[PDB]
């Protein structure tokens, strides 16, 4: 304490507040660009799903390990997290919901399985001791599907080997610019999406080389696509969460400036009063 | 007795004393500034009937006199920790702290709970007021603190939600117009409606209307109970039952 160092503190906090305002602006713009990158990811997945519905709910409905439902003996989760802090509680809320469901299955005796996108989840579940068999990190603000191939290929291998009976993706949802929510959704076995049409009679595909081979490649591509969609939505959710966090930080910094200045001004007035009392009471 | 600004009196003693060259202390007031406000305010008191009898040479028997004092202090920037405000807080039986942030938000009168206190206790209050008020003070302080943290993060667990709704409705119920006094019967009906839960299903924007209509309803029909509660501030199960019927019937039968 001491008015000169108090003024130093005031200057430092003011500088901090300016930089957090700048970060809020940047976070909003990055949210915009990542939600444009989000929409471009829809068409690929949805046309792939129409083809898969045509084959899977058509009369040529093969029994494929990816498509069939069996009793749960092991279960796995693909989990998306940030590489960067200052996002508030997004990661922690998602991990709490994951911990709840992972507890619920393992009480049924089911061994849990984890694959991690982003380093924050890696550190968190290394501290928790969760069973992590694959991970990829450092994608930053430029995710790519080719990087996701590793962990998803590992989980898929465990799935068609019969070791895993169900497999979820764990991700936040960019419901709005103003609001997001953590979710857990089953990607394998293929969910019973409605996906009904009968126009397939008019145009039935000529399967080169084979129908079932094409179907397998389609399912593998679909799982890859859904994981990429979840990753991109979680990135947009990160940008929005950092935006709101920096807004709150800027306001709290200003509200601290307004208190430090009262402390400083009271010390200023007291110092003048005391020094002048010493001088006047010093004379004669 | 009202003293409109004891801070200005303290300034006056500064001027006279410093013109008499008396050495100053903290914030340039003399140490005698405590004694000034001390001996002034300490005259305000309640005296027993033996003192009244001895003073008046026996012309008045058995009565007890009193002088009630409401001193006013102006303080800079809401700082309750400056010298003269701290001196007077050390002399009175409590303080009523008015916050400029509440006043600018339209919450008027802008009483700040937690800082405001009445050290005399509930002994001043009547029975119905004491029973109906109870913990409203600390509930309001806790509501304000909870609103402070709730602004920061989202953690709503349904009892927090109802605590917030109740606190917001109570604060909207406490505000009041200038030059608009209301009697203990009206105040007790208001407190009863607040804490027996009747403001459930009532909108915040409807709270003022709900009160205006309720006081008109009780002025129209069940006036004799108002006369009774204004005469003796007595809280019985009979009167609680009558109030319960009045609020049940108003909430079910009337509109606002």
């Amino acid at each position: 304490a001491g008015a000169k160092d108090i003024r130093s503190k005031i200057a430092s906090v003011q500088n901090t507040q300016k930089i957090t305002k700048a970060m809020e602006m940047v976070a909003a713009s990055k949210m915009r660009k990542s939600q444009d990158r989000m929409a471009a990811s829809r068409p690929y997945a949805e046309t792939m799903r129409k083809v898969i519905g045509h084959l899977a709910h058509g009369n040529l409905e093969y029994k494929h390990p990816y498509l069939e439902d069996r009793d749960v003996k092991r279960v796995g989760y693909l989990v998306v997290s940030t590489d960067r802090g200052l996002a508030g509680g997004l990661n922690i809320n998602l991990f709490k919901k994951l911990l709840a469901e992972m507890k619920t299955w393992t009480d049924k005796g089911v061994q849990a399985d984890l694959a991690m996108i982003g380093s924050k989840g890696v550190s968190f579940f290394n501290s928790v001791g969760g069973n992590v068999v694959a991970q990829v990190t450092g994608m930053g603000d430029n995710p790519s599907l080719s990087e996701l191939i590793g962990p998803v290929k590992v989980m898929l291998q465990a799935y068609d080997e019969g070791r895993l009976d169900k497999l979820y993706i764990v991700s936040n949802k960019f419901i709005n610019t103003m609001s997001q929510v953590p979710t857990i959704s089953q990607l394998l076995p293929l969910p019973a999406s409605d996906d009904d049409d009968l126009k397939h009679k008019s145009w039935d595909y000529l399967y080169e080389p084979d129908p079932k081979a094409l179907l397998d490649t389609l399912l593998r591509r679909y799982v890859e696509s859904q994981v990429y969609q979840g990753v991109v939505e979680n990135l947009a959710s990160e940008q929005a969460a950092r935006m709101v966090a920096m807004k709150a930080a800027t306001d709290n910094g200003g509200s601290l400036i307004k208190e430090l200045q009262l402390v400083y001004n009271k010390a200023r007035q007291a110092s003048i009063t005391q020094e002048l009392t010493e001088i006047v009471s010093g004379a004669a | 007795i009202i003293y409109d600004d004891l801070s200005k009196q303290a300034v006056a003693y500064r001027q006279i004393s410093l013109l008499l060259r008396r050495p100053p202390g903290r914030e340039a007031f003399p140490g005698d500034v405590f004694y000034l406000h001390s001996r002034l305010l300490e005259r305000a008191a309640r005296v027993n009937a033996e003192y009244v009898e001895a003073f008046t040479k026996g012309e008045v028997k058995g009565k007890t006199g009193s002088l009630t004092a409401l001193p006013i202090i102006e303080t800079q920037a809401g700082d309750v920790s400056a010298f003269v405000p701290t001196n007077v807080i050390s002399i009175t039986d409590g303080q009523i702290f008015l916050e400029t942030n509440l006043f600018n938000a339209g919450i008027r009168p802008a009483v700040n709970p937690g800082i405001s206190v009445s050290r005399v206790g509930g002994a001043a209050q009547t029975k119905i007021m004491k029973k109906l008020s109870g913990g409203i003070r600390t509930a309001l302080a806790q509501y304000r603190e909870l609103a402070a943290f709730s602004q920061a993060a989202s953690d709503l667990d349904d009892a927090t939600r109802k605590q917030l709704d109740h606190g917001q409705k109570v604060t909207e119920l406490l505000k009041q117009k200038q030059y608009a006094p209301m009697s203990v019967a009206q105040q007790s009906l208001v407190l009863f409606a607040a804490e027996r839960g009747y403001l459930a299903d009532v909108e915040l924007s409807k709270i003022g209307s709900f009160e205006a209509a309720l006081l008109a309803y009780v002025d129209r029909d069940h006036a004799p109970l108002m006369q009774e509660i204004n005469q003796t501030g007595g809280y019985n199960d009979e009167i609680e039952g009558k109030l319960k019927g009045i609020l049940d019937s108003f909430k079910a039968t009337q509109s606002w």
